[PDB]
RNA sequence: AUGCCGCGGAGCUAUCAUCUGCCGGAUAACGGCUGAGCCAGAAUCCGUGCCAGAAAGCGACGAUU
RNA sequence: CCAAGACGUUGCAUUCUUCGAUGUCGGCUCUUCCUAUCAUACCGAAUUCGGUAAGCGUUGGAUUGUUCACCCACUAAUAGGGAACGUGAGCUGGGUUUAGACCGUCGUGAGACAGGUUAGUUUUACCCUACUGAUGAAGU
RNA sequence: UCUAGUGGGCCAUUUUUGGUAAGCAGAACUGGCGAUGCGGGAUGAACCGAACGUGAGGUUAAGGUGCCGGAAUGUACGCUCAUCAGACACCAGAAAAGGUGUUAGUUCGAACUAGCCCUGAAAAUGGAUGGCGCUUAAGCGUACUACCCAUACCUCACCGUCUGGGUUAAGAAGCUCAGACGAGUAGGCAGGCGUGGAGGUUUGUGACGAAGCCUUGGGCGUGAGCCUGGGUCGAACAGCCUCUAGUG
RNA sequence: UGCCGAAGUUUCCCUCAGGAUAGCAGAAACUCAGAUCAGUUUUAUGAGGUAAAGCGAAUGAUUAGAGGU
RNA sequence: GUACGUGAAAUUGCUGAAAGGGAAGCAUUGGAAAUCAGUCUUAUAGGUCAGCAUCAGUUUUCGGGGGCGGAAAAAGAAUAAGGGAAGGUGGC
């Protein structure tokens, strides 16, 4: 008599908790040898989010050359340290990690990644590797030559200087970033010469690029079918409960189908949201990073009172259009977009007019303390 | 009839059912069998008919938890193993243990590219199908139903063929030297009346 | 049995608020080419993309009382 | 199919199971399948009709307990059907609904009515499985 | 002569009645199922073969021999290409008419007539020649050998029944020779096994351990059952002939 | 454990979920005997009105002309 | 040891043994492990399992020699005649 589309997508189940806390880049952009050697991923921490005012320069739109207000997400992205390289060889069964070469000196931040109990451990990780690196570099040279000769994919191991961010966590987050561009020999030379050095997000992303943001969403715990799946609430007269699915199947098949809404975990899941513009890559040292050109008023990105549950962002940051998966202080992965896009929305340059730094811990009314003292007697 | 410790079979130009039936009987005989180059296996009937058959196979799935439903393997080695598995009593411990004596692979991996590869005349396309009958290759059928390592195997097989060709030239030169020194020996005629 | 009323940060939440959601290949109908084969062509099928990761599929690596 | 689309022609009740009991209509909810296609895509024939095609969608209300129905609208369109005439340890109980009671007809009467009309207790999962999430011993 | 059970039937062949039809109702002959396993039909009460004591060997029926599966990836000559071919009776279902399908035939290039294939052909959880697969078949038609195996047949051993022939030199209620045969529900009959009590019997067993109980021990019988070793236990109990019954 | 082994049909019944009755069946016997027999064939000889056949034969239904009126 | 003669089965704990990929149990045949008895040991004769030989009964599978039969096979060969045409050889 009536029809209604399915409640929810079947492409995202199982709706189970993610097996990882940090987002896994499941696909890297297609390698182009014409392009120069570059990184195709980065790893930051969601500081918070705010809103901005921007003049819309899209011809043919109803609000062309008139101000709009957009919500933006600020991710603190202190430079990543390249600590190693790993080679992948294509096989009839898929990619296989041929070998891994580590840097001579690894910081304590990345060494803590290898220990569940760093306090009680003797901190002996990579000690013999450092010894062999110093005494005999020929074995390392053979390893790098093997990567150049056989491996067709090169990924740099990078860790994040988490001690620069205001986080109680001290284990640095470590990941593999695929190095596209140039020959495999060029990738290895780029990787080896960048051992123990830092790569800044300004080099990777270019203030307007459409990127994908990867992360594990905020966990809502166990939920019912009304909230987990969006089914209709049953009438007030219902006996034994109404926040559930009334019929869970027909007589035949004599089983509950995988396509029926049920209760359980609704949240803490791995998502890869596409097409997020970088509105601004701000430098940590610059004290004018949040100040635009039409605003002056030298100010920083951090609102008054600090980012709620995050603190003050002092390092390089990225301001993205709209929302991103996950809570604050969650590790997020920003990767280059795999698809090509020639849309006017995706290609229009972005020039901000004003960035809101009023306190988000309430109803802020002042942008900076300097004018707060002006208004207050 | 002869018993080998392991039999490596070049599956190029062989028919899927004819080879699977021969292999399945050999496995039940207690013989370990390795089948290489499964992407070159042939099937009678034009491709479109074979493609439709496999699409019919993809349609089979459990109405609850397709993860319980039939697992449709796309790799040509896995297609051949499925044909053999349907010819072995696999639900039984006898026919199940006879499965792990079979190793079907795509291309010829390093442990087997240096070993003699026999063929089965009872399963060869040239000796079984009348000329002019359309046929398809499992490798091309797999590449359209989901298999995604077709060109990697082709590249690795081309490199292996070059290396094997260079070895054959070396073996030809050594055998030519042996044959040249063979006739100089006077025993060659002393063995003549014996048929050697 | 939170006495009641105004405002109420934080959290939760609203298609009551905001952001985000694409191109490859083979084709059916059908139209061609030469005289089967190949080309063209659908929201179709199959893959890139996306989610799960075999708890009895696997690799590289670190340290080894 | 046949030629003057007429005329023809060929196709797509029973009582076997259950009476030491298989919960009996509709709606609500939710899922899935079929194509005999309403809309959308692609061509083809003179706003009108077909071919491939089930990918996605297929509404808000008035009355009636109703499945059909019929209306006022909107809409790209408001296609049809299966799932134990899908779906009561899922709901509601309007229809059906024993005992109360009223009316009409029938009966000498007790009563009858496949006529109308009001009122009328809707139990149980902690087991197995399945499904939905959550741990987890052990090869290496 | 006396008596039991039965006095719901069902299926198949052929003939047939009422019926739009039916895994429908009602009959006639024969064979089956009920009461009946076994080999084959993937599977199934009555379909095909064959009817059954315990075994050894050989050979067959129906059906089969690519693999699952024991047995020729046999021989000879052909037909078939199917975008969801075909694959063995009962049987798991399909038609008229068609085809620039193809192989043949018949008659005056044409009309035809015949096989195979295709169209006609059109549903609902994923899915069934039994499965895998099969295309000079592992499909279809025909011929021809070889081979596979039923509890069927054949020779043999043993068990029982029945039948016949011997036995005054052998619990004569004994001994001995020979042949045929062996399904079974309701039902019949015979001979045995086991339980409680009674008469007789056994120079019967037993506190140096009766009965009872437990037992990865041993022996006997077709079986009901019996015997025994080891352990536990503490006062009674059994074999044979007969009697009896609140006897499994 | 061994031997044998059915019936759902006839007739009557306030009978139709049951009985009596005949049949099938089991035990126990008794006689008879190269007899007295057979779910068979053959030879000899009867009987029947089904299949077919027929409508220029009766009866019944029906097509078409031609002749004699 | 009064929660008292004997002290069964259901059910239960511990120990030992083995098995276990969505039931278990059961039948046939043997392996493996465990366990055990008969038998012999003795009085020319006798214990357990084997191998060959010569026989008997049953059956299976290869081979040889011979007789008879048919159009007293049909053919064919060698050797004499006649006739014939080709899908025509040499010669044109």
């Amino acid at each position: 008599k009536f029809e209604q589309p399915r409640h929810g997508s079947l492409g995202f189940l199982p709706r189970k908790r993610a097996s990882r806390q940090r987002g896994k880049v499941k696909a890297f952009p297609k390698d182009d040898a014409s392009k120069p050697v570059h990184l195709t991923a980065f790893l930051g921490y969601k500081a918070g989010m705010t809103h901005i005012v921007r003049d819309l320069d899209r011809p043919g739109s109803k609000m062309h050359k008139r101000e709009i207000l957009e919500a933006v997400t600020v991710i603190e992205t202190p430079p990543m340290v390249v600590v190693g390289v790993v080679g992948y060889v294509e096989t009839p069964r898929g990619l296989r990690s041929l070998t891994t070469v580590w840097a001579e000196h690894l910081s304590e931040e990345v060494k803590r990644r290898f220990y569940k109990n760093w306090f009680k451990s003797k901190k002996k990780a990579f000690t013999k590797y450092a010894k062999k690196y110093a005494e005999s570099t020929q074995s390392i040279n053979r390893e790098l030559e093997r990567i150049k000769k056989y491996c067709s994919v090169v990924r740099v191991l990078a860790h994040t200087q988490i001690r620069k961010t205001p986080l109680a966590q001290k284990k640095a987050h470590l990941m593999e970033i695929q190095v596209n561009g140039g020959s495999v020999a060029d990738k290895v030379e780029w990787a080896r010469e960048h051992f123990e050095k830092t790569v800044d997000i300004k080099s990777t992303f270019e203030q307007n690029e459409m990127i994908d943001v990867i992360g594990v969403t905020r966990g809502k715990g166990n939920e019912g079918t009304t909230a987990r799946w969006g089914t209709k609430r049953l009438p007030r007269k219902t006996h034994r409960g109404l926040r559930k699915v009334a019929c869970i199947g027909a007589w035949h098949p004599a089983n509950v189908q995988w396509t029926v809404a049920r209760a359980g975990n609704a949240g803490y899941m791995h998502r890869t949201q596409l097409n997020s513009k970088i509105y601004r890559i701000g430098a940590g040292d610059d004290a004018k990073n949040a100040s635009t050109d039409f605003d002056a008023t030298e100010k920083r990105i951090t609102p008054m009172g600090g980012f709620v549950r995050y603190g003050v962002v002092e390092n390089d940051f990225v301001m993205l259009n709209g929302a991103t998966p996950g809570p604050v202080k969650r590790v997020l992965t920003l990767r280059k977009s795999l698809l090509t896009h020639t849309s006017r929305k995706a290609l229009e340059p972005v020039s901000l007019k004003w960035i809101d730094t009023a306190s988000k811990f309430g109803h802020g009314r002042f942008q900076t303390p300097a004018e707060a003292k002006q208004f207050l007697g | 009839s002869e018993f080998q410790k392991v039999v490596v079979i070049d599956a190029k130009g062989h028919l899927l059912g004819r080879l699977a039936s021969v292999v399945a009987k050999q496995l039940l005989g207690g013989q370990k069998v390795v089948v290489v180059r499964c992407e070159e296996l042939n099937i009678s009937g034009h491709f479109f008919r074979n493609k439709l058959k496999y699409l019919a196979y993809l349609r089979k799935a459990c109405r609850y938890n397709p993860s319980r439903g039939a697992f449709h393997f796309r790799a040509p080695s896995r297609i051949f193993q499925k044909a053999v598995r349907g010819m072995l009593p696999h639900k039984t411990a006898r026919g199940q243990a006879a499965l792990e004596h079979l190793q079907a692979v795509e291309g010829i991996p390093p442990p087997f590219d240096k070993q003699k590869r026999v063929v089965v005349p009872a399963a060869l396309r040239v000796l079984r199908l009348k000329p002019g009958r359309k046929y398809c290759t499992v490798g091309r059928l797999s590449s359209e139903v989901g298999w995604k390592y077709n060109d990697i195997v082709a590249k690795l097989e081309e490199r292996r063929k070059v290396k094997s060709a260079a070895f054959y030239q070396a073996k030809l030169a050594k055998q030519k030297k042996i044959a040249s020194a063979k006739e100089a020996s006077p025993v060659n005629q002393k063995l003549s009346q014996f048929g050697y």
